[PDB]
């Protein structure tokens, strides 16, 4: 009846909200391109607070952490490309053969021994210097005469190769009066009211892995194999499915490399390809063809409930586009592999040894979102072998059901990792009624 | 006892929540927000710090216009127009939580919150009146 | 708001055991209790008892004590203040003299000296 | 009523710009000023985030050493020293405006932010010689 | 009188140094840390200011949550455990110095900060309590 | 007026090889060289 | 019409209309841009 204005300095109220988020990651120390050295450190106690009877509204299609690490990433990426070694002397004419031919037709051509011009540390002296360079990397003129795939669209920097690819655990965190909002539900969309609600100070550690059709080490699901997409009965949305079970894959690139220095300036070097020591042999990749088609039919299992218990589903390999959403494109120890996927997506499910991967290499990989900028990844020495956990993929449908892989955003790998959170601002002023006035 | 955490009565009846205050207090300025390096991550880093002191001190701004500087439960003199909500006590204290509350609240905060700016700006011009004998 | 729809009005002959169910909308189904109340035409309204469908914690008077089974299952989240549930009530040694019109009721408050009383009523169903 | 806004009284006699100190109270930290790109006009809006938020604690800070903390009007036990000014009150809070008050009380401000900063040292040290019983 | 200055009775006894609080209260934000330019000497200074007002606010924030909001020497409910340090106040007062004494308390000191935060929690709830008739 | 004040009775410990103030002096300076260093010419022609 | 020293004919003067004298201006001619590479990702845009 006597009721007065009463204010509350505290109350758990918060709206959503976009805000900028930091990083955070584990002691380890050389320098990788993530700068995962440049935050702060995390807690070995993770704090995650349980909201008890609390049921929050998601939506990892209009997330902005998302959209924050998709751009994030690119900055660390130019960040880190920004003083390294312009690599403007190559684009020069190229006279390349064949190295070492007799082994398999039309795989003597798959890379090629290039010599040519080059300036040296005194601007009137050239070197003529040789080098190897894969078939992905060069274009003929129309005799034997090549050059840079990047020249006539792009300019082109090396990494330089102190710089580590090497994905590092990202934690994001919300500042001071902001909260992250965590989805505990086992069987969630991706979207919709999540009844399960935590809030922690940071995000799990995220490793910044970019890769194409198959997810890489990436978080697992802990019941069934979830599916998600906005507009699921839209052919032109990504399908991210996401496994409970890892299926392994091991990648090797056999050839034992030689990187050659060659000074293309005062304080400029470029490393060359030297030649290879031993055999030259076929980069591939291996996952065992019994994991695979067990996994394979989780994810049809779950494709039925959108199409029904009596359609046919058929995978069928991708359908043209650029080379890397083609393939399954990704970095293994430094080299960018370029994997033929038709081995994974072909076969058709009814009602009710390993497969090998044959993979390309490319070191003149251009930048995704703007064109006129592209890198020219160092070569690397030995052998390289490296073995990770397919835990998604990114699928596509044609409106017999038929999905084929894909996927060139970037943002679709983060929001396979990003779908469980949420970000809210603290808004700790409340007032209500009460029988109590002041003085 | 209890000690659900940060936000632990978000859930709550706003009477629950009321008694864990300093628990969402203490949490608006520190967390984990020494040289000011200049890249990716540390411009990232300076606007999350300043940004947090900024909405920190808009709360303790208007907490001082209200007479209720460096409190969590200040009493006022603005009585409660039944038109913002005619709910009980014992149906919003025992029964609602602060989220829904600021929910249907949220029409008329801008209403209460200029009550309680005027009628401390004529309490203490009262109080200086009052001592002046 | 709130609604609370019951299951139909048929009927049975004593001895048996029947099930009536209660779908509950517009409203957190897990923030209040739910009742069970019955209004025989030979005695006065008997409250039998309520359930927690958050807790799980049941409490029937000792008339009922070891003669109903009183079951709920976990909610169904709709949006962040409302979801959809379901409250069974079932009767063991059954006679004819227990004929009348059966009704659920959701709790009044969350929290004080009221917390589960029976204050949004159903239909009501006609029983044998 | 009036509302002349912000500084609108800055002409009026002190007595009636003494009631409207709210007006010029919440807007000394608002105003209008996501990310933190650091272009023109981004480190441009940065240095007028983190000037703002300098200038308003200083403010805060002397009101606190002096118990003013949270108060628009507060009394001290300073008295008057009558060589600050010899002008009677109904000619000053009748008659002169805060802008030329300023203008010639400016000399005496740094010795009158002394007197209030010890007087504070010794009431509170008065208080917790008082509470000891 | 004596003026030790800033810091000045760091060797003083607790209760000669607990006179002159308001000496070390106003340079905790002054100094002398108009445009900012991102240079190296520029970069610099803009994280000595942001640094500043950081530290100054944790400090008024945990002042805030005790009941202390602008108080130099403010009094408490928590009683003094003897096992925090069972010396007698003739030898504190008349004998330490703060330096020593925040050397042997340092231990103790978060077990402190919790007991004050909920005894507010607390005392605000029963003046609720105790102004509702 | 360079504000010098006297800690009467203090007594601290030091230790200028482990001090930070020159740890930071170093860098500042080698950050003021390359600052200053930055749109000059650059002489890779001469380099000949 | 304003200036600091008016007195001083080394002080521009800076006046200013109530009323807008309306100037139209053009380039006739029809022109062409036409790209030119100047190296990788560099193009210089000539007049045709
Ligand atoms: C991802 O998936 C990929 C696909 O699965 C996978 O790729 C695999 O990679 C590995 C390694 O990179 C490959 O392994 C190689 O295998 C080669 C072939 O090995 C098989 O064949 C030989 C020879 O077979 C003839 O001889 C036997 C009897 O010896 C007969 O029974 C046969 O029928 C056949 O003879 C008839 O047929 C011939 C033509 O067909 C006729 O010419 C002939 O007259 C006859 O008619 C077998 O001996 C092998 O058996 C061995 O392996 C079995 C398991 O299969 C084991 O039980 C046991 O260990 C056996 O020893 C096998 O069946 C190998 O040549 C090769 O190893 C040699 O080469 C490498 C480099 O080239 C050397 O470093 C290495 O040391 C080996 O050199 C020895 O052998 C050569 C060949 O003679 C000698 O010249 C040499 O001097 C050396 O001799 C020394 O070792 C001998 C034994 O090792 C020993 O006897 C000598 O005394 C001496 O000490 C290598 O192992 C594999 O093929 C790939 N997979 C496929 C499908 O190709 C990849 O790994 C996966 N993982 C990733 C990428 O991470
Ligand atoms: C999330 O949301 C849910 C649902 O809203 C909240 O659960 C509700 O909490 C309130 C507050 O605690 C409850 O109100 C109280 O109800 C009890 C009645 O329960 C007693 O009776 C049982 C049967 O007779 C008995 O078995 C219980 O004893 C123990 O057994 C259960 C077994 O599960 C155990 O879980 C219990 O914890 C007990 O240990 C139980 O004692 C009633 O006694 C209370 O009244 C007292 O308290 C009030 C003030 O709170 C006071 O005014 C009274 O005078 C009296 O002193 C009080 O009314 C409510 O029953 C819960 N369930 C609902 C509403 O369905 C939950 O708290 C929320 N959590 C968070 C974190 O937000
Ligand atoms: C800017 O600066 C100017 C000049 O300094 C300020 O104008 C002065 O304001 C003060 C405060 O209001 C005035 O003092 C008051 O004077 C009135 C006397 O005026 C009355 O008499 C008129 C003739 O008899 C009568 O016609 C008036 O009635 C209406 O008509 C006029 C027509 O223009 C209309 O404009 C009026 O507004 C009236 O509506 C008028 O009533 C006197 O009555 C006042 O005394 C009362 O109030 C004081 C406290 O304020 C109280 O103590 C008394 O007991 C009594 O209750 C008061 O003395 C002054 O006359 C104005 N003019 C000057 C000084 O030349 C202006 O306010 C400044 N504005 C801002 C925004 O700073
Ligand atoms: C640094 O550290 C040193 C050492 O700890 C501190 O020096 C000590 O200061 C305290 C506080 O002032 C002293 O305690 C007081 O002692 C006096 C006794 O001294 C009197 O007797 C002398 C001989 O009889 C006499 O000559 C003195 O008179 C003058 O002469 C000397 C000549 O050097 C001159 O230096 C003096 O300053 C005098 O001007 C002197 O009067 C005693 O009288 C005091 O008691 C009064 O005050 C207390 C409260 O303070 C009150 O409770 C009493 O009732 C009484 O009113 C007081 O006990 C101590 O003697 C000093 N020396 C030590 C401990 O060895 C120094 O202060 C520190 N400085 C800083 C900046 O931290
Ligand atoms: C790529 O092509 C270049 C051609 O420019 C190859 O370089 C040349 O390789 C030959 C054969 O190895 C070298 O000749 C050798 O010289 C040594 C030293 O006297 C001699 O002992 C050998 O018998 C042989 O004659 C030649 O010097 C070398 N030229 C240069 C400029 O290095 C290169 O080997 C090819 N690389 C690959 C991987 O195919
Ligand atoms: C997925 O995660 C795994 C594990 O984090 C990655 O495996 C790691 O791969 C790198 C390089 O491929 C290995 O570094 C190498 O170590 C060897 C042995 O010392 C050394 O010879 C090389 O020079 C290089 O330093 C690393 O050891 C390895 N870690 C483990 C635990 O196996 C894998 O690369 C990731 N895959 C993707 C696509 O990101
Ligand atoms: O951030 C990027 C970027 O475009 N990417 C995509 C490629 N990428 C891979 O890991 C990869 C995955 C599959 C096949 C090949 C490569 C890392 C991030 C850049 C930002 N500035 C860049 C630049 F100035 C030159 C070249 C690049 Br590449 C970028
Ligand atoms: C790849 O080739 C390099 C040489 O080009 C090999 O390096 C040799 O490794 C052996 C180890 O037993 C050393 O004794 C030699 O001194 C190394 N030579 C040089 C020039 O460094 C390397 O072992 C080869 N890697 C593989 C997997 O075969
Ligand atoms: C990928 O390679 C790894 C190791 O290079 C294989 O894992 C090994 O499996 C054998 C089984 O015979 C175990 O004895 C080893 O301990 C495993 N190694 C490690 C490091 O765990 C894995 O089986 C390979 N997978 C595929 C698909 O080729
Ligand atoms: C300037 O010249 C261009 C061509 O150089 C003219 O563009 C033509 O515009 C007509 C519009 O009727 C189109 O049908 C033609 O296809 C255009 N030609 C080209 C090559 O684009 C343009 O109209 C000229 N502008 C003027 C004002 O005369
Ligand atoms: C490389 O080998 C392939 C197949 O033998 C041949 O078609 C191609 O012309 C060769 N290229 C050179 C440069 O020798
Ligand atoms: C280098 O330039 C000379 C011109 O003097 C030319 O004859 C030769 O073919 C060039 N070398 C290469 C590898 O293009
Ligand atoms: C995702 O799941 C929620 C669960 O309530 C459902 O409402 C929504 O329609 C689903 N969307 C898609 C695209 O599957
Ligand atoms: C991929 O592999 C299949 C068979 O292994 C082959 O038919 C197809 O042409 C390959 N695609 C590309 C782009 O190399
Ligand atoms: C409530 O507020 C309205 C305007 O919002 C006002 O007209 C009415 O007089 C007020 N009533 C009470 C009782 O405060
Ligand atoms: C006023 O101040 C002067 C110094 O500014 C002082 O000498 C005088 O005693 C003071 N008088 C009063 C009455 O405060
Ligand atoms: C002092 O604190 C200890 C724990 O630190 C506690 O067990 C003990 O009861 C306390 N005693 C008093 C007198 O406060
Ligand atoms: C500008 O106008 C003001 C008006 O008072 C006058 O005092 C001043 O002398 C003028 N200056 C010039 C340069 O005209």
């Amino acid at each position: 009846e006597n009721l007065w204005v009463t204010v509350y300095y505290g109350v758990p109220v918060w709206k959503d909200a976009e805000t900028t988020l930091f990083c955070a990651s584990d002691a380890k120390a050389k320098h990788n391109v993530w700068a995962t050295h440049a935050c702060v450190p995390t807690d070995p106690n993770p704090q995650e607070i349980h909201l008890e009877n609390v049921t929050e509204e998601f939506n990892m299609w209009k997330n902005n952490m998302v959209e924050q690490m998709h751009t994030d990433i690119i900055s660390l990426w130019d960040q880190s490309l920004k003083p390294c070694v312009k690599l403007t002397p190559l684009c020069v004419t190229l006279q390349c053969t064949n190295v070492t031919n007799a082994i398999t037709d039309d795989m003597r051509g798959e890379l090629k021994n290039c010599s040519f011009n080059m300036t040296t540390e005194l601007r009137d002296k050239k070197q003529k210097v040789y080098s190897l360079f894969y078939r992905l990397d060069v274009v003929q003129i129309n005799n034997k005469e090549y050059r840079l795939i990047n020249c006539n669209t792009s300019a082109i920097t090396q990494a330089c190769p102190k710089v580590s690819f090497e994905p590092i655990p990202i934690h994001y965190c919300a500042p001071a009066g902001f909260a992250i909002l965590k989805c505990k539900d086992k069987k969630f969309n991706g979207t919709g009211p999540c009844p399960s609600v935590s809030t922690v100070q940071c995000t799990h550690g995220i490793k910044p892995v970019v890769s194409t059709q198959l997810l890489l080490n990436g978080s697992l699901a802990e019941e069934e194999v979830m599916i998600r997409s906005e507009n699921i009965t839209n052919n032109a949305k990504n399908i991210l499915v996401q496994f409970n079970t890892p299926v392994q894959i091991n990648c090797t690139r056999p050839n034992n490399n030689t990187r050659k220095s060659i000074r293309i300036g005062p304080g400029q070097a470029f490393y060359a390809t030297g030649d290879i020591i031993g055999d030259i042999r076929q980069a591939h990749c291996n996952v065992s063809k019994a994991t695979w088609n067990e996994t394979l039919g989780k994810v049809v299992k779950q494709l039925r409930k959108h199409f029904g218990n009596n359609t046919i589903i058929r995978f069928a390999n991708s359908s043209g586009g650029d080379l890397e959403v083609t393939t399954h494109s990704f970095n293994c120890g430094g080299e960018f592999f370029y994997c033929n996927t038709s081995g994974l997506f072909n076969s058709t499910w009814i009602s009710n040894d390993s497969i090998t991967l044959p993979c390309r290499i490319k070191q003149i990989i251009n930048m995704w979102q703007r064109i006129g900028q592209a890198m020219y990844a160092p070569p690397i020495q030995g052998v390289i072998r490296c073995v990770s956990n397919i835990t998604g993929l990114i699928l596509t449908r044609d409106g017999t059901e038929t999905f084929r892989p894909g996927g060139g955003d970037m943002r679709d790998n983060w929001r396979s990792e990003l779908y469980k959170y949420k970000v809210v601002k603290i808004e700790p002023l409340g007032v209500a009624p009460t029988r109590c006035k002041r003085r | 006892a209890v000690f659900l955490g940060f936000l632990g009565a978000a859930g709550s009846t706003m009477g629950a929540a009321s008694m864990t205050l300093t628990v969402q207090a203490r949490n608006l300025l520190s967390g984990i927000v020494h040289l000011l390096k200049l890249t990716v991550w540390g411009i990232k880093q300076l606007q999350a710090r300043v940004l947090a002191v900024e909405r920190y001190l808009r709360d303790q701004q208007l907490l001082g216009i209200w007479g209720c500087s460096g409190k969590l439960i200040c009493c006022t003199n603005v009585p409660w127009n039944s038109s913002w909500s005619n709910r009980n006590l014992s149906e919003i204290w025992d029964n609602m939580t602060w989220l829904q509350w600021d929910k249907e609240i949220s029409n008329y905060t801008q209403i209460i919150y200029g009550l309680l700016e005027e009628s401390q700006n004529q309490q203490e011009k009262n109080e200086q009146d009052l001592l002046a004998l | 708001q709130g609604q609370l729809v019951q299951s139909g009005a048929t009927t049975t002959k004593p001895g048996s055991s029947v099930k009536i169910s209660c779908k509950t909308s517009g409203y957190r189904f897990n923030f209040y209790h739910i009742n069970w109340i019955r209004q025989t035409a030979g005695r006065g309204p008997e409250w039998m008892g309520w359930i927690s469908p958050y807790s799980g914690d049941k409490n029937l008077a000792p008339a009922f004590q070891d003669r109903v089974n009183m079951t709920t299952d976990t909610e169904v989240p709709v949006t962040s203040f409302t979801s959809t549930g379901a409250a069974y009530m079932e009767i063991r040694n059954l006679t004819s003299d227990d004929t009348g019109t059966y009704f659920c009721a959701k709790g009044l408050l969350r929290d004080g000296s009221s917390t589960w009383l029976p204050y949004l009523w159903g239909q009501g169903t006609l029983l044998t």
